[PDB]
RNA sequence: CAGGUUGUACUUCUUAGAGGGACUAUUGUGCAAUAAGCCAAUGGAAGUUUAAGGCAAUAACAGGUCUGUGAUGCCCCUAGACGUGCUCGGCCGCACGCGCGUUACAAUGACUGGCGCAAAAAGUAUUUCCUGUCCUGGGAAGGUACGGGUAAUCUUAUUAAUACCAGUCGUGUUAGGGAUAGUUCUUUGGAAUUGUGGAUCUUGAACGAGGAAUUUCUAGUAAGUGCAAGUCAUCAGCUUGCGUUGAUUAU
């Protein structure tokens, strides 16, 4: 799982959360209709934050709620993405 | 009447002689009745650089002199005939100072 | 009204005649073209894949603006910087077979012409009446939607 | 008033056997004589012996520095050649206005 | 009419409740209300004309120095947009009544000057001055965001936010701007 | 999207290419790069010759996706291809075209070198005694015995 | 964090110190609850003018010398 | 003989070069000859208004400015662009209207910047032998 | 039409070289007389 | 270091010496006098002896 | 909104020539003996002697160059010569030790695509120099089809790159990075093999921001970013200049 090269060494010993690169049909839905669960702000970040779902995926994560009109971006550059939950953030399971 | 537009070119390697002929040709040719000037046009000064490291030895630090030749291009424009120009070049211009004459209708 | 290019950024033109051309696909994108070749001399081949159609696509909003362009020059207009690796950045000329048929293309289409007047660039490439008129009816489209964001 | 023409006179001095003092005192007189503003003349050289060594002679103003130095100074330097090497005689004479 | 920052940030939203700060920032004045903080001014020219900088373009310069990557404004401004968008959407308030707060907070009231003497590294006790108090406060702030942003898929306009807000609360666990601005004084209050 | 139906099935987080060619899952033209033979572009190529999603993930493609790429790279030449986009070219003054294999390139150049080493040329002859042969510069240049000629990673 | 901040400005300011040649010296008066109106020769570091504000972490100070 | 109701203002920042013209009319705006909605810095984009909005939709709903702009860079250029609007609708207040209005708009955009009017005076600074650039040099061991 | 055009840029440096060509002559064999300078005025009729 | 070569105040000295009657208190109309009434030849010059100059004549306007 | 014209029309833009303009000016503290002057504010294109440079005193360093010199003293060589020429090697040889630098360790980023922003330099005797238009090649590069210039007229008022908008990648020594190496193709040159340079597909190393030390550097300055010019048949990682983007801290 790991030849790289004199990399490990004293420091730190964070295990890099295993994000994912595939969402299964029993939590697609499920999952895009909870945005209220990734903060109130929604960037490339915060969402790879609560889901270990990486941007690349996270995006379409994204466009995929800003279709449902549920989503409203505030800004859009190079690898800053600020979404804001329309309505509100009121989802506490 | 056999008006030949004429055209005076003159090009010079320093300053205080070639503004000299301008001055001049202008203040006999305005003075002659024959005569149609435009007035003395100033070219763009060009400028030859000539970068040179000092010392022959490539010793000591960097020294590096900036040579210069600058050049200066004056035109004239001129409605007369073949005689009034020779009328108006009988000057007693500078050295190094070339003046070209082109002659169209 | 009525709007010409100039009153709309073509950034955003182009994402429209790119298409006008695909419904129409008057064109037929040349062989060496999918053949993945990248155009110039850089990395890794294009990814969006009518490339093809975008080139030509802004190509005519090129000529449009400035008539008589040519094709080594319309290489370099196009923009690229090269990492040759140790040794720095060279600015870096484009392709000429991609683009070459491309004005070869637009003519056929009736847009582009050969000026055979002006003895500097014979047979340069400009735009046409019908070609032009072509242009500000996507641009007037584009044009009357932007000012229909309420 | 010719520098190029007085280092000639002194180089022609210095072949004949005129000592060096004796020499230029005639050059620069004769330089500030004819309306020169001031005079100055240099000899670099085996100066009767070993080693080189730099003799200086100097008259009158003298413009050291400056953009005027190359408009109210003329100079000119020659080789004098000697059975011993080689003699440099440079002379600066300093115009007047 | 008034004119918003980046076009939706009123500036009269913010008061200087301190005296202190008041002449040594830029929230304050007429020709300081801008709507981009792009000025290409020709502050840094006298002995204290940084002072007439509209404070947030001060960010923006403090913000675009790391070597290579930086020394290109233009991409900065954005960085620092977004930014306050970012700190918005959070306490939704004028982020420039939190940018502020922060600059107020992270500026060392205290230091101790290195004065040796044969061999010994003696130090004493050293007020610091206002100008250098934002100065260091922002030099401060920025200084931190890279120390996270680095191989981080968390952003600069990101890093920042998340800075300028724990800045302006003196939340010494988040905020290596305040780490600082703590330890500073504390170490200077044992030299002094 | 990555809108997959069943997970621990429905997907194969490692592929068999080529012998030792295991691949990584994240994206299938790059996921192939790790074949000792394909790199960033051909990879691209092979997408467009067997119509396959590039775009999409890495191992979302059966192994009849998996053969489509061992022969294609068998006799390249074949599915089209220009000459010009092949490792290997005119080998050995007779074997027109090739496009060197994860394992066939390891060998290819064992016996080129093999080929030069009985040669005894000089760019040949480098190789033996382990030197860069056209980097020419010896004084600075890598010192401490750094990485020589022919590189594989590790 | 219980910190008796009293905020003082600047009347006079007097000279450079420190061999640092960057230290700046200067003449106090007060402004806050405690006190007010003392005044103090304190020493600063950094850009300051006539008139300032500065903010005391500690009254009982103002080290000094004029040679 | 002729004589067209126009003014001619222009701006200037390190090279960019500013060509204002100034006819009476409806409210156009051109800079290089399209729309200020194109600008290359979208950014920027408000410096250009920053003069406009500064005076109130009046001034330039009566008039149409057209503006070309070569200048060198693309933020220097959009300074220039900008420097030619204040000047021009200044200067067509001198000449074509009271001598009064003009002081109005002139102290108005003064007390907000002067990059409107006055002109960004530094320009770059040549080079030496000294070193590799303008004023740094080559290393200097020492030891 | 005198033969060749010249750039006055390249046909000025060859007038100044060919001005030097003429002290070097000079100066070397008039080593005699007080020598000084020469104002050389060119026409393609007469040097 | 706006300092006075000795030949910028001499210059001074001594035009205020001989024309004080007609130099003015105002720079400009006597930096005129100045380049009228003699030799100077850089132009910048003249100006820092009038500059200067018309300096003394509001310390003449005191005696000492 | 582009294009063509035309007028003994105009100069704001451009050119360059005359002449303006700052001198430390006006106002108040410090100086204060009167002072020279120093400070701050205002006006100002411009106030650190405005900015950057050129020039550079007396002595001297037995500094460096006799391999730049038809500048030389002395001493060397002299025809199987240390003269001159030719063929082929070498100055780049590698265990290593130093010194300028180039590229980078990446999301303030890389890659794909889009986007009329620049300056300064250069350029031919016939094709031999700059090269525009056009044709052919995937490509470097070819052809000679149509052409201007020995230059504010022609390569050009433009072919920079950073920057900006969109998209892909998404922390993963992954390829960020590109060294090393392998066929192929192309240009310079009689000749490139001890890779001239350039294109293609692979190969894909150290490097994860660097110890003791240590160098320049206060404003359109540092830095980054490309462009020229010298050398030059071909070769820049050097040099000498040029512009764009553009700040922290001091005073
Ligand atoms: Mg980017
Ligand atoms: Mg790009
Ligand atoms: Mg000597
Ligand atoms: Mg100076
Ligand atoms: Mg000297
Ligand atoms: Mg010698
Ligand atoms: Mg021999
Ligand atoms: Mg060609
Ligand atoms: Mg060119
Ligand atoms: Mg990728
Ligand atoms: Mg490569
Ligand atoms: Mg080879
Ligand atoms: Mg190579
Ligand atoms: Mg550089
Ligand atoms: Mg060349
Ligand atoms: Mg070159």
């Amino acid at each position: 799982k790991k030849g790289g090269k004199k990399k490990w060494t004293k420091g730190k010993a964070k295990d890099k959360v295993n994000h994912a690169v595939f969402i299964e049909k029993k939590n697609v839905e499920s999952i895009i209709n909870n945005p209220s669960k990734v903060g109130k702000v929604l960037t490339v970040s915060t969402v790879v934050e609560k889901l270990k779902v990486n941007g690349s995926l996270a995006r379409q994560l994204m466009r995929t709620m800003a279709d449902r009109k549920l989503v409203e971006k505030v800004a859009k550059n190079g690898n800053q993405w600020v979404y804001s939950v329309i309505g509100g953030v009121k989802e506490d399971k | 009447v056999k008006k030949v537009r004429v055209r005076i070119t003159l090009t010079c390697k320093n300053l205080k002689s070639v503004e000299k002929a301008t001055s001049e040709i202008v203040s006999r040719a305005k003075k002659t009745e024959q005569v149609e000037v435009k007035g003395p046009v100033r070219m763009p000064t060009k400028t030859l650089v000539i970068t040179v490291r000092k010392s022959p030895c490539g010793e000591g630090s960097k020294t590096w002199d900036r040579f210069e030749m600058r050049i200066y291009k004056r035109i004239i424009d001129l409605t007369c005939n073949v005689p009034d120009v020779k009328t108006i070049t009988n000057f007693r211009i500078d050295p190094g100072v070339e003046i070209e004459l082109t002659m169209t209708a | 009204s009525f709007f010409t290019v100039k009153d709309v950024a073509a950034a955003d033109f182009i994402r429209e005649y790119a298409s006008h051309l695909k419904k129409a696909n008057k064109l037929s994108i040349p062989e060496f073209t999918q053949w993945t070749t990248t155009s110039v001399a850089r990395e890794l081949a294009p990814q969006d894949s009518d490339w093809v159609y975008i080139r030509t696509a802004a190509l005519a909003r090129k000529v449009y603006l400035k008539p008589h362009t040519g094709i080594s020059t319309l290489k370099h207009i196009f923009g690229s910087n090269k990492d040759r690796g140790n040794l720095r950045n060279k600015h870096q000329a484009c392709h000429g077979k991609i683009l070459r048929w491309a004005l070869k293309s637009l003519e056929d289409l009736k847009i582009i012409r050969k000026d055979k007047n002006s003895a500097t660039k014979k047979f340069s490439r400009v735009i046409t009446k019908e070609g032009m008129t072509e242009l500000n009816r996507i641009a007037t489209q584009i044009a009357i939607k932007q000012r229909q964001a309420k | 008033l010719c520098a190029s023409a007085q280092v000639e006179a002194m180089n022609y001095k210095l072949l004949k056997d005129v000592p060096v003092r004796l020499a230029a005192n005639y050059i620069i007189k004769s330089v500030i004589q004819d309306g020169a503003k001031g005079c100055e003349i240099i000899i670099s050289g085996k100066l009767k012996q070993q080693r080189a060594k730099t003799m200086k002679f100097k008259q009158g103003y003298m413009i050291c520095t400056g953009q005027p130095k190359n408009d109210y100074i003329d100079v000119a330097v020659r080789h004098v050649f000697f059975k011993q090497g080689i003699m440099g005689v440079k002379v600066k004479i300093m115009l007047p206005y | 009419t008034q004119p918003k920052l980046f076009g939706k940030w009123n500036y009269d939203e913010v008061k200087i409740q301190d005296p202190c700060f008041q002449n040594y920032i830029a929230c304050t004045t007429t020709k300081s209300q801008v709507f981009v903080p792009h000025t290409a001014g020709r502050y840094q020219v006298k002995k204290f004309r940084k002072t007439q900088c509209p404070i947030v373009e001060r960010l923006i310069g403090t913000l675009m120095f790391h070597g290579r990557n930086a020394g290109k404004k233009a991409l900065c401004i954005k960085v620092v947009k977004n930014a306050f968008e970012i700190i918005h959407l959070v306490t939704g308030r004028n982020p420039l009544e939190v940018f502020v707060g922060a600059v107020q907070n992270a500026g060392p009231r205290e230091d101790s000057t290195r004065i040796g003497t044969a061999g010994v590294v003696r130090k004493q006790a050293v007020d610091v001055a206002p100008m250098r108090r934002v100065n260091l406060a922002i030099y401060f702030i920025i200084k931190g965001c890279r120390e996270s942003a680095f191989k981080s898929m968390r952003s600069i306009a990101e890093t920042l936010a998340d800075e300028i807000i724990n800045a302006e609360k003196n939340n010494t666990q988040s905020s290596w701007a305040i780490r600082k601005k703590d330890e500073i004084e504390k170490v200077a209050k044992g030299n002094r | 999207m990555s809108f997959v139906i069943e997970k621990e099935s429905d997907f194969k987080y490692i592929h068999r290419i080529l012998n030792t060619n295991i691949d990584g899952k994240r994206i299938t033209p790059i996921a192939l790069t790790g074949i000792r033979g394909i790199g960033r572009r051909f990879a691209y190529i092979i997408c467009k010759v067997l119509k396959i999603d590039p775009n999409a993930r890495a191992g979302l493609l059966t192994e009849d996706q998996c053969n489509k790429i061992t022969d294609l790279i068998a006799d390249p030449e074949a599915h089209g291809i220009p000459t010009w986009l092949l490792n290997r070219i005119n080998d050995f003054k007779d074997g027109k075209n090739y496009q060197m294999a994860s394992n066939t390139l390891d060998t290819k150049m064992r016996e080129d070198l093999e080929r030069l080493k009985k040669i005894k040329s000089h760019r040949g002859l480098r190789h033996f005694w382990g030197l860069k042969v056209r980097g020419q510069h010896t004084k600075t240049s890598g010192r401490h015995g750094v990485v020589c000629g022919v590189v594989r990673k590790n | 964090n219980t910190e008796e901040t009293t905020k003082a400005r600047i009347m006079d300011v007097l000279g450079k110190t420190g061999s640092r040649g960057g230290i700046t010296q200067v003449r106090v008066v007060l402004i806050s609850g405690k006190e007010e109106g003392r005044q103090l020769i304190r020493n600063v570091k950094g850009a300051c003018r006539v008139g300032d504000v500065l903010e005391l972490m500690e009254c009982e100070r103002e080290a000094r010398r004029l040679r | 003989q002729q004589k067209p109701q126009l003014v001619q203002t222009f701006g200037r920042k390190k090279n960019a070069v500013a060509v204002a013209s100034v006819r009476p009319g409806k409210g156009l705006l051109k800079v290089n000859g399209s729309p200020i909605d194109m600008i290359n810095p979208q950014i920027l984009q408000a410096k250009i208004y920053e003069p406009i909005l500064l005076l109130g939709q009046q001034k330039f709903a009566n008039l149409d400015i057209r503006i070309r702009v070569r200048g060198s860079g693309y933020t220097s250029q959009v300074y220039a662009i900008r420097q030619a609007l204040s000047k021009g609708i200044v200067a067509y207040h001198a000449k074509y209207v009271d001598e009064n209005s003009k002081r109005e708009i002139k102290e108005q955009l003064m007390q907000y910047d002067r990059s409107l009017l006055v002109a960004d005076p530094r320009r770059m600074e040549p080079k030496k032998c000294g070193g590799r650039g303008a004023r740094s040099k080559m290393q200097k061991a020492y030891r | 039409k005198t033969t060749r055009a010249i750039n006055k840029k390249k046909k000025f440096v060859a007038d100044g070289v060919f001005n030097a060509e003429l002290h070097s002559f000079f100066s070397k064999s008039l080593q005699d007389a007080g020598y000084a300078g020469i104002e050389v005025r060119r026409t393609p009729t007469k040097t | 270091g706006r300092v006075r070569t000795k030949t910028v105040k001499r210059a001074a000295k001594s035009l205020i010496e001989h024309y004080y009657s007609k130099l003015t208190n105002d720079f400009h109309f006597n930096k005129k006098i100045l380049s009228e009434v003699a030799q100077v030849p850089s132009k910048r010059l003249r100006n820092k002896i009038a500059g200067f100059a018309t300096h003394l004549m509001k310390r003449i306007q005191k005696g000492p």
